[PDB]
């Protein structure tokens, strides 16, 4: 078996040239990236003879055909970017974008660094505890849940803990998808992902869509209209169409965040689809204490250090801020050569988070 | 040679069966391209610079493990079959691409700027060269540095005398380069990035000179871009996805913070600002130390001496003011500085230079 | 441009104590105009005291004959500090050959400074004694005494130690009897292994129950409380013990001697298991005594090692096989003719069912290292070609030059003997032995012929030996270094395969590398399942004394081995007890401040290269997993005050937050000022007159 695997170049790799490179570029023309096809005389049914270059474009007519698993010869059957006619049950969705979407189900996440934010859990416990735990609860009370949650702040904080935070009471699938890669003016690359999330939420039942900077994909941008793309034309359709439409509310819920909603299409701002908006304020007293005794587990402290004190004298600070009273106060410990953080360790820590930024 | 021949020749000449017909038989030809996607089914998709995008099919030369989309490999001109795998460094990343090695500044060249040296060692050094400082204090060092200056000085020679002790490569990317005025290479860019530093690490990540992509202002008007904005959300998502030991740090050094993004902040991975300073007498005897070990001096001048006169300058007009004073040496015809030309050559140089004044007349 | 020609071809080492030869005789040096170009600069730099740019012009055209000449008059102090820091490299290439010729001129006077760096570099037998020569105060000796123990090297054997080390009186002597025991690990060990009772930590260590699978808590029980005696193991419990039989039962007691290391006395505690019935008891008994015998050499009050010479000639089986082992490590830095006298005769006939003889050849090797003897190296040498007695299997013929390897170092012109087998049998190791013999009849390295030599070599498995020795030394061959290994790792045979990693994991304390650990991938799975069995030992070697840190790049090629079967569990586990040896926090320390090695750690480094079989194909004994603790340095540094006494003095803490005698530490920079040779581990500082102080 070992010295098979050399000697099959001689025998089997004859073939495979011809049915994989041959075959695919006969006529001037799995996973497919890239299908096109030149001067092709078929047979009205399943003819295809469709370039997917924005060069020389072609159709189909004669009818209407459905052929999702294979249409003619499959290979350089394909669609791309612009539809065409009856070619829409094979599209290509062949893509390494796993990196993007993040599946979680029913996160152990409770409190870390939103130690102190159940002001906005009890914002998001009624539009989001409430449906996905007893959503019989509704048929008493008449009305219905939020279609979507939007989430707003500061800037990268209070938008990634804070959501899995709630999806554990509700024992949900939490599915995160990054609008970073979305953000490509590509056709079809972001109605392709959106339509995928509705699908795998039928299957089961509360689940929470998030999307990740909704800012990067938006209703609108400057790349649709002034484009010649459907990118983001396309894709509110499927905001529009599954959750809205079709989709239940209880079931398939969908959570957004953003960094200001002025950047988002009004449609979408309308009542009916997006109507909470959840604000990430400053924790108080309280919520510093439990975060810095969960960051104190990890780091080396002293045994007998009193944060009900020095956190007491810093003012209301963001939740990033306050992972980095921890972290600075190993920093003068170094320079006081000490194995753990004494007392006056997290004084000067904080006295320079008071200097540069007085927040 | 006398080595290779009798080791390494007769082991390519006494036994030829395989690896000499691997490139032949799928092709002579090579042009290079990128893997679009790889399965088990002995087929995928390439792409050369040209754009001849194409279908073809898969022999087995590395395992499937091996081969990983995104990468540039070995493939065929005509049919485009894949003949094997290559590196991926070939693959164009950014436009601007600086690796220096054995960068020249130290901490003995910058002078008096120890004051300094010591917030820049802890947030880069110390990590690189105790890890275990950071480990055994259960927290993680920050990545980021923020500094202050100017080009020569401020901004350069702290950067560059760090990667000397820290024994890695210097790499520079231009703070212009990472926003290309082209949506989507404002995150692809920045990935590759930290790709050529995340294998052995052996370097670490310096951007000088931000004018542009560290304000987005409000729109893409007024110095700002609309491609800004996203592009510094995603460093964020590298920067807190980058985790090691503090063998690779992001230094970038602009005017102003106060037009950056509170998410690129993330207060906890840049701990560090260092503010220019106006140094005292003694950064100067640093740096005069360097140049009189070559240049001659007169018995009656020592380093107290030419210290006496000094207004805002910082280690860079230092040498400017000796080279003047080297210079009016020439004018009289000899080698060695002496005292009659250290006096008739400082006051060549103080005088004549800043016009404003700045001045306790205002009473 | 005569003398890079001359230097290229010579039967001997760089520079000479005649200063009137004109080097006419036999292979020609210097010519006969030159002889006044060698007084020329002599008389300028002499009355300006510009030595300074003066020996800069002898590092460049390699002149060692002119050096002596620039001392006269004036000033002998500031002549001393410019030689530090120009002398050992001011051109691309090194010579440290330069201060041979200052021990001529120098005799009579030395210097506070200069006896330093009489003392490093090529290190003379009488250039090392120079520094106590010239000063006459006991307290200096004292700190001298600190690292000629750690040293070795010239003066080890009978003739200081034994014989002055129990006190003498006079001017250039002044050795203490504390001073014997003291600086060398014998009455610290002790009190340092009451420190490790409240510094232990977790204990992963257990008894299981079946012996075959007990080799694995065996590795587990020894070496990760190495330092720390155990007494709920060894006495309560016996079933990882007497359940075990044959090699079983030589490593299980083996277990128990690391365990009792560093005490007063390692026989008293080890006489339980000493004479019982069988010599499979028997066996690892002597075996442990000889590892917890470990850097003590003739005892503290009493030579105890002198009685323990004659157990080695045993006709018993088990017994000879772990008494060579063990006591071949206690010996070392001992020398003595009756040692030498037994262990002759066991490896010639090497008779395998009574004298055990595969550990013999390497006892030779680990004990009489660092000496000077021609007839070691002969008796072998009659041996190796006749094949005498009932020798037969070429392994075994091949075992004996492969402990050839050292006994030529510092031999000089005594090297021939290893030459004629070269010559007799073709090895494969063997063809790069001729090579590196050379370095000891040039009393070092660095030299442009030899790493030209190499190259030749290079552009076969032993000839990277040589290669890391001037990379330590030398940035310039380090960093071709580097690119020649990566292409060394493929080849035939697996002995330079497995030598890479554990080249660089010694010296990977000093100065960690992540470029070799992930060549480590193509190195645990390459062809044979013995090669995977030894990438995990010696990926924990790479990773003794140091938990995680830049070895975390070295734990993700671990990750790849967990758990497979219950004989793999003793394969994974061989790095898991190395990162946890000696409780895991630990040193090795093969060198020192003095730019010099230690040949006695050397030879366990060669002595595992040759040893080691039990991991690697055709297994012998399980006792050769604990060859480490031959090399293993002790980690302490001592407090003491100006009188050199112990007691409590408040300084720089070290790696334990308070410093006193027998407290672990290693690896700290000292700016303090000492008496004479500051040296950073164990110092004894002083204060300036001005005051009184312990600081």
């Amino acid at each position: 078996l070992k010295q098979t695997e050399n000697d099959l170049k001689d025998i089997e790799a004859r073939i495979k040239e011809k049915a994989g490179v041959k075959e695919s570029d006969t006529g001037l023309a799995h996973p497919l990236q890239v299908a096109r096809c030149t001067k092709i005389i078929k047979g009205e049914d399943a003819k295809y003879v469709i370039n997917l270059k924005q060069i020389a474009k072609f159709v189909v007519g004669l009818g209407e055909r459905v052929s999702p698993t294979d249409i003619e010869e499959g290979m350089r059957v394909g669609v791309d970017r612009s539809k065409y006619n009856i070619e829409l049950p094979l599209p290509p969705r062949i893509d390494p974008s796993v990196t993007m979407m993040t599946v979680e189900e029913k996160p152990d996440v409770t409190y870390s660094d939103v130690g102190g934010c159940k002001d906005q859990i009890e914002k998001l416990r009624e539009v989001v505890e409430l449906p996905l735990l007893s959503p019989e609860r509704f048929a008493t009370l008449g009305i219905d849940p939020p279609k979507g949650i939007l989430l707003y702040g500061p800037p990268g904080t209070g938008k990634t803990l804070c959501a899995r935070a709630v999806a554990n009471r509700t024992d949900a699938t939490f599915i995160r998808v990054i609008g970073s890669e979305l953000v490509q003016k590509y056709v079809g690359e972001g109605a392709r992902m959106v339509r995928e999330l509705f699908e795998m939420a039928r299957t089961k039942k509360a689940c929470i869509i998030f999307f990740d900077e909704i800012d990067a994909v938006g209703g609108a941008r400057f790349d649709d209209g002034a484009g010649g793309d459907n990118e983001v034309q396309r894709t509110m359709l499927e905001l529009i169409t599954q959750l809205d439409g079709f989709d239940p509310r209880g079931n398939i819920k969908v959570m957004f965040a953003t960094n200001r909603p002025n950047t988002l299409d009004p449609a979408l701002l309308r009542p009916g689809r997006i109507d909470r908006k959840v604000e990430f304020s400053l924790p108080d007293l309280e919520g510093r204490a439990n975060i810095f005794r969960i960051h104190s587990k990890s780091m080396s402290v002293e045994r007998g250090i009193r944060w009900e004190l020095i956190s007491r004298l810093c003012p209301n600070s963001t939740g990033a801020e306050l992972r980095s009273v921890c972290t600075e106060a190993g920093m003068f410990a170094i320079r006081a050569r000490r194995k753990v953080a004494t007392e006056k360790d997290f004084l000067k820590a904080v006295d320079k988070v008071i200097s540069g930024y007085k927040k | 040679f006398v080595s290779n021949s009798e080791i390494l020749k007769p082991f390519e000449k006494k036994q030829e069966e395989e690896k000499k017909q691997l490139e032949e038989i799928r092709g002579n030809p090579l042009s290079i391209g990128t893997l679009e996607e790889i399965i088990d089914d002995d087929h995928a998709i390439v792409t050369s610079p040209t754009m001849p995008d194409y279908y073809v099919s898969i022999l087995s030369f590395v395992d499937k493990e091996l081969l990983e989309p995104g990468c540039s490999v070995l493939l065929h001109h005509k049919t485009m079959s894949i003949v094997g795998v290559l590196q991926d460094d070939a693959d164009p990343m950014v436009s601007v691409m600086k690796m220096d090695k054995s960068p020249t500044e130290s901490y003995s060249d910058i002078g008096g700027l120890e004051s300094q040296i010591q917030e820049i060692k802890e947030s880069v050094e110390l990590p690189l060269t105790h890890p275990e400082l950071y480990e055994e204090m259960g927290i993680k060092p920050p990545k980021g540095v923020i500094l202050y200056g100017a080009p020569g000085t401020g901004k350069t020679l702290l950067a560059k005398a760090v990667a000397n002790q820290t024994s890695a490569t210097f790499l520079r990317i231009v703070g212009s380069e990472l926003i290309q005025k082209y949506l989507g290479d404002g995150p692809r860019l920045c990935r590759q990035i930290f790709k050529v530093a995340g294998e052995n690490a052996p370097s670490i990540v310096f951007i000088d000179e931000i004018d542009a992509i560290g304000t987005k202002r409000y729109d893409s008007n007024s110095g700002g871009e609309r491609e800004i904005q996203r592009t510094m959300l995603e460093l964020l998502n590298q920067l807190d996805g980058f985790d090691d030991r503090g063998d690779v740090k992001v230094i970038m050094a602009t005017n102003k913070i106060e037009t950056l993004d509170p998410a690129l902040i993330r207060p906890g991975r840049i701990d560090r600002k260092i503010l220019f300073e106006n140094p005292d007498l003694s950064t100067k005897k640093k740096i005069l130390g360097i140049h009189t070990s070559k240049m001659n001096l007169s018995e009656d001048v020592n380093l107290e001496t030419l210290v006496t006169t000094k207004d805002d300058l910082s280690g860079a007009d230092i040498q400017a003011m000796c080279t003047e004073a080297g210079l009016l040496a020439l004018r009289e015809r000899r080698m060695q500085v002496t005292a009659e030309d250290f006096k008739q050559a400082k006051e060549r140089v103080m005088k004549n230079k800043v016009e404003e004044n700045l001045e306790g007349l205002y009473l | 441009d005569q003398v890079e020609k001359d230097a290229e071809d010579e039967t001997s080492s760089d520079g000479s104590k005649s200063d009137g030869s004109a080097a006419t005789s036999g292979f020609e040096f210097s010519k006969e105009d030159t002889l006044r170009l060698c007084l020329d600069i002599v008389p300028y730099f002499l009355k300006h005291n510009g030595e300074e740019d003066a020996v800069d012009l002898l590092l460049e055209i390699e002149s060692i004959d002119k050096l002596p000449q620039f001392v006269d008059e004036n000033t002998f102090q500031r002549v001393c500090q410019y030689m530090v820091a120009c002398v050992p490299l001011l051109p691309p290439p090194e010579d440290v050959a330069f201060l041979k010729t200052a021990y001529s001129i120098y005799l009579s006077q030395n210097e506070l400074t200069d006896a330093i760096a009489l003392a490093v570099r090529l290190g003379e037998e009488d250039m090392i004694r120079s520094v106590f020569d010239a000063t006459s105060d006991p307290v200096m000796h004292k700190q001298l005494a600190y690292i000629l123990a750690a040293q070795k090297t010239s003066f080890e054997y009978e003739g200081v130690q034994d014989i002055i080390g129990n006190g003498k009186l006079s001017e250039h002597f002044l050795y203490l009897a504390k001073e014997l025991n003291l600086t060398g690990p014998k009455v610290p060990e002790d009190i340092y292994k009451s420190h490790l009772d409240n510094s232990k930590s977790v204990f992963s260590s257990a008894g299981l129950d079946s012996a075959q699978q007990n080799l694995a808590s065996s590795f587990v029980n020894g070496f990760l409380n190495l330092g720390y005696c155990n007494d709920k193991l060894i006495v309560d419990n016996d079933n990882w013990v007497y359940k075990t039989k044959g090699d079983g039962m030589t490593s299980a007691v083996a277990s128990i001697g690391s365990i009792y290391q560093w005490n007063l006395d390692g026989l008293q505690q080890l006489d339980k298991y000493l004479y019982v019935d069988e010599p499979e008891v028997k066996a690892g008994a002597l075996l442990g005594i000889g590892i917890s015998a470990s850097g003590v050499h003739d005892g503290e009050v009493e030579p105890a090692l002198l009685l323990l010479q004659d157990y080695v000639t045993n006709p018993d089986t088990k017994i000879s096989s772990a008494a060579i082992l063990g006591l071949g490590i206690a010996f070392a830095g001992s020398k003595n003719d009756e040692v030498l006298g037994l262990l002759l005769p066991i490896a010639a006939s090497t008779d395998l069912p009574i004298e055990t003889a595969a550990m013999a050849s390497l006892a030779l090797a680990h004990v009489f290292v660092g000496t000077c003897n021609g007839d070691i190296t002969t008796s072998i040498m009659d041996n190796f070609l006749e094949r005498t007695a009932i020798e037969l299997k070429t392994d075994w013929v091949r075992f004996l030059a492969l402990a050839l390897g050292i006994l030529y170092m510092g031999q000089g012109e005594q090297v021939d003997d290893v030459l004629e087998t070269i010559s007799a049998i073709e090895h494969p190791m063997t063809s790069a032995i001729e090579v590196l013999v050379g370095s000891c009849a040039y009393t070092g390295t660095g030299d442009v012929l030899l790493i030209q030599d190499l190259l030749h070599r290079l552009t076969l498995a032993y000839a990277v030996l040589g290669i890391a020795l001037i990379a330590l030394g030398e940035d310039i061959g380090k960093e071709m270094s580097l690119r020649h290994f990566g292409h060394l790792m493929h080849y035939g045979n697996e002995h330079i395969r497995r030598m890479v990693p554990l080249a660089m994991g010694i010296v990977s304390v000093s100065d960690p590398q992540m470029k070799v650990f992930d060549t480590l991938t193509r190195f645990s799975h390459d062809a044979d399942l013995e090669v995977s069995m030894n990438s995990i030992f010696a990926m924990g070697l790479c990773g003794a004394g140091t938990n995680n840190a830049r070895l975390a790049q070295l734990l993700r090629q671990l990750a790849s081995y967990y758990s497979r079967e219950q004989d793999a569990l003793f394969i994974t586990r061989l790095a898991q007890g190395l990162l946890h040896l000696g409780k895991g926090t630990m040193t090795m320390d093969v060198f020192n401040d003095a730019h010099v090695l230690n040949k006695v750690t050397l030879a366990s480094i060669l002595t595992t290269a040759v040893g080691l079989v039990s991991p690697s194909f055709m297994l012998k004994h399980h006792q050769l997993f604990y060859m480490l603790n031959a090399g293993i340095r002790p980690k302490f540094i001592l407090a003491l005050n100006d009188e050199g006494e112990p007691i409590k003095v408040n300084v720089r803490v070290g790696q334990p937050v308070l410093l006193n005698h027998g407290e672990r530490a290693e690896l700290e920079t000292d700016e303090y000022i000492s008496y004479t040779s500051h040296i950073e581990g164990v110092v004894i500082l002083k204060k300036n007159p001005d005051y009184r102080e312990e600081e």
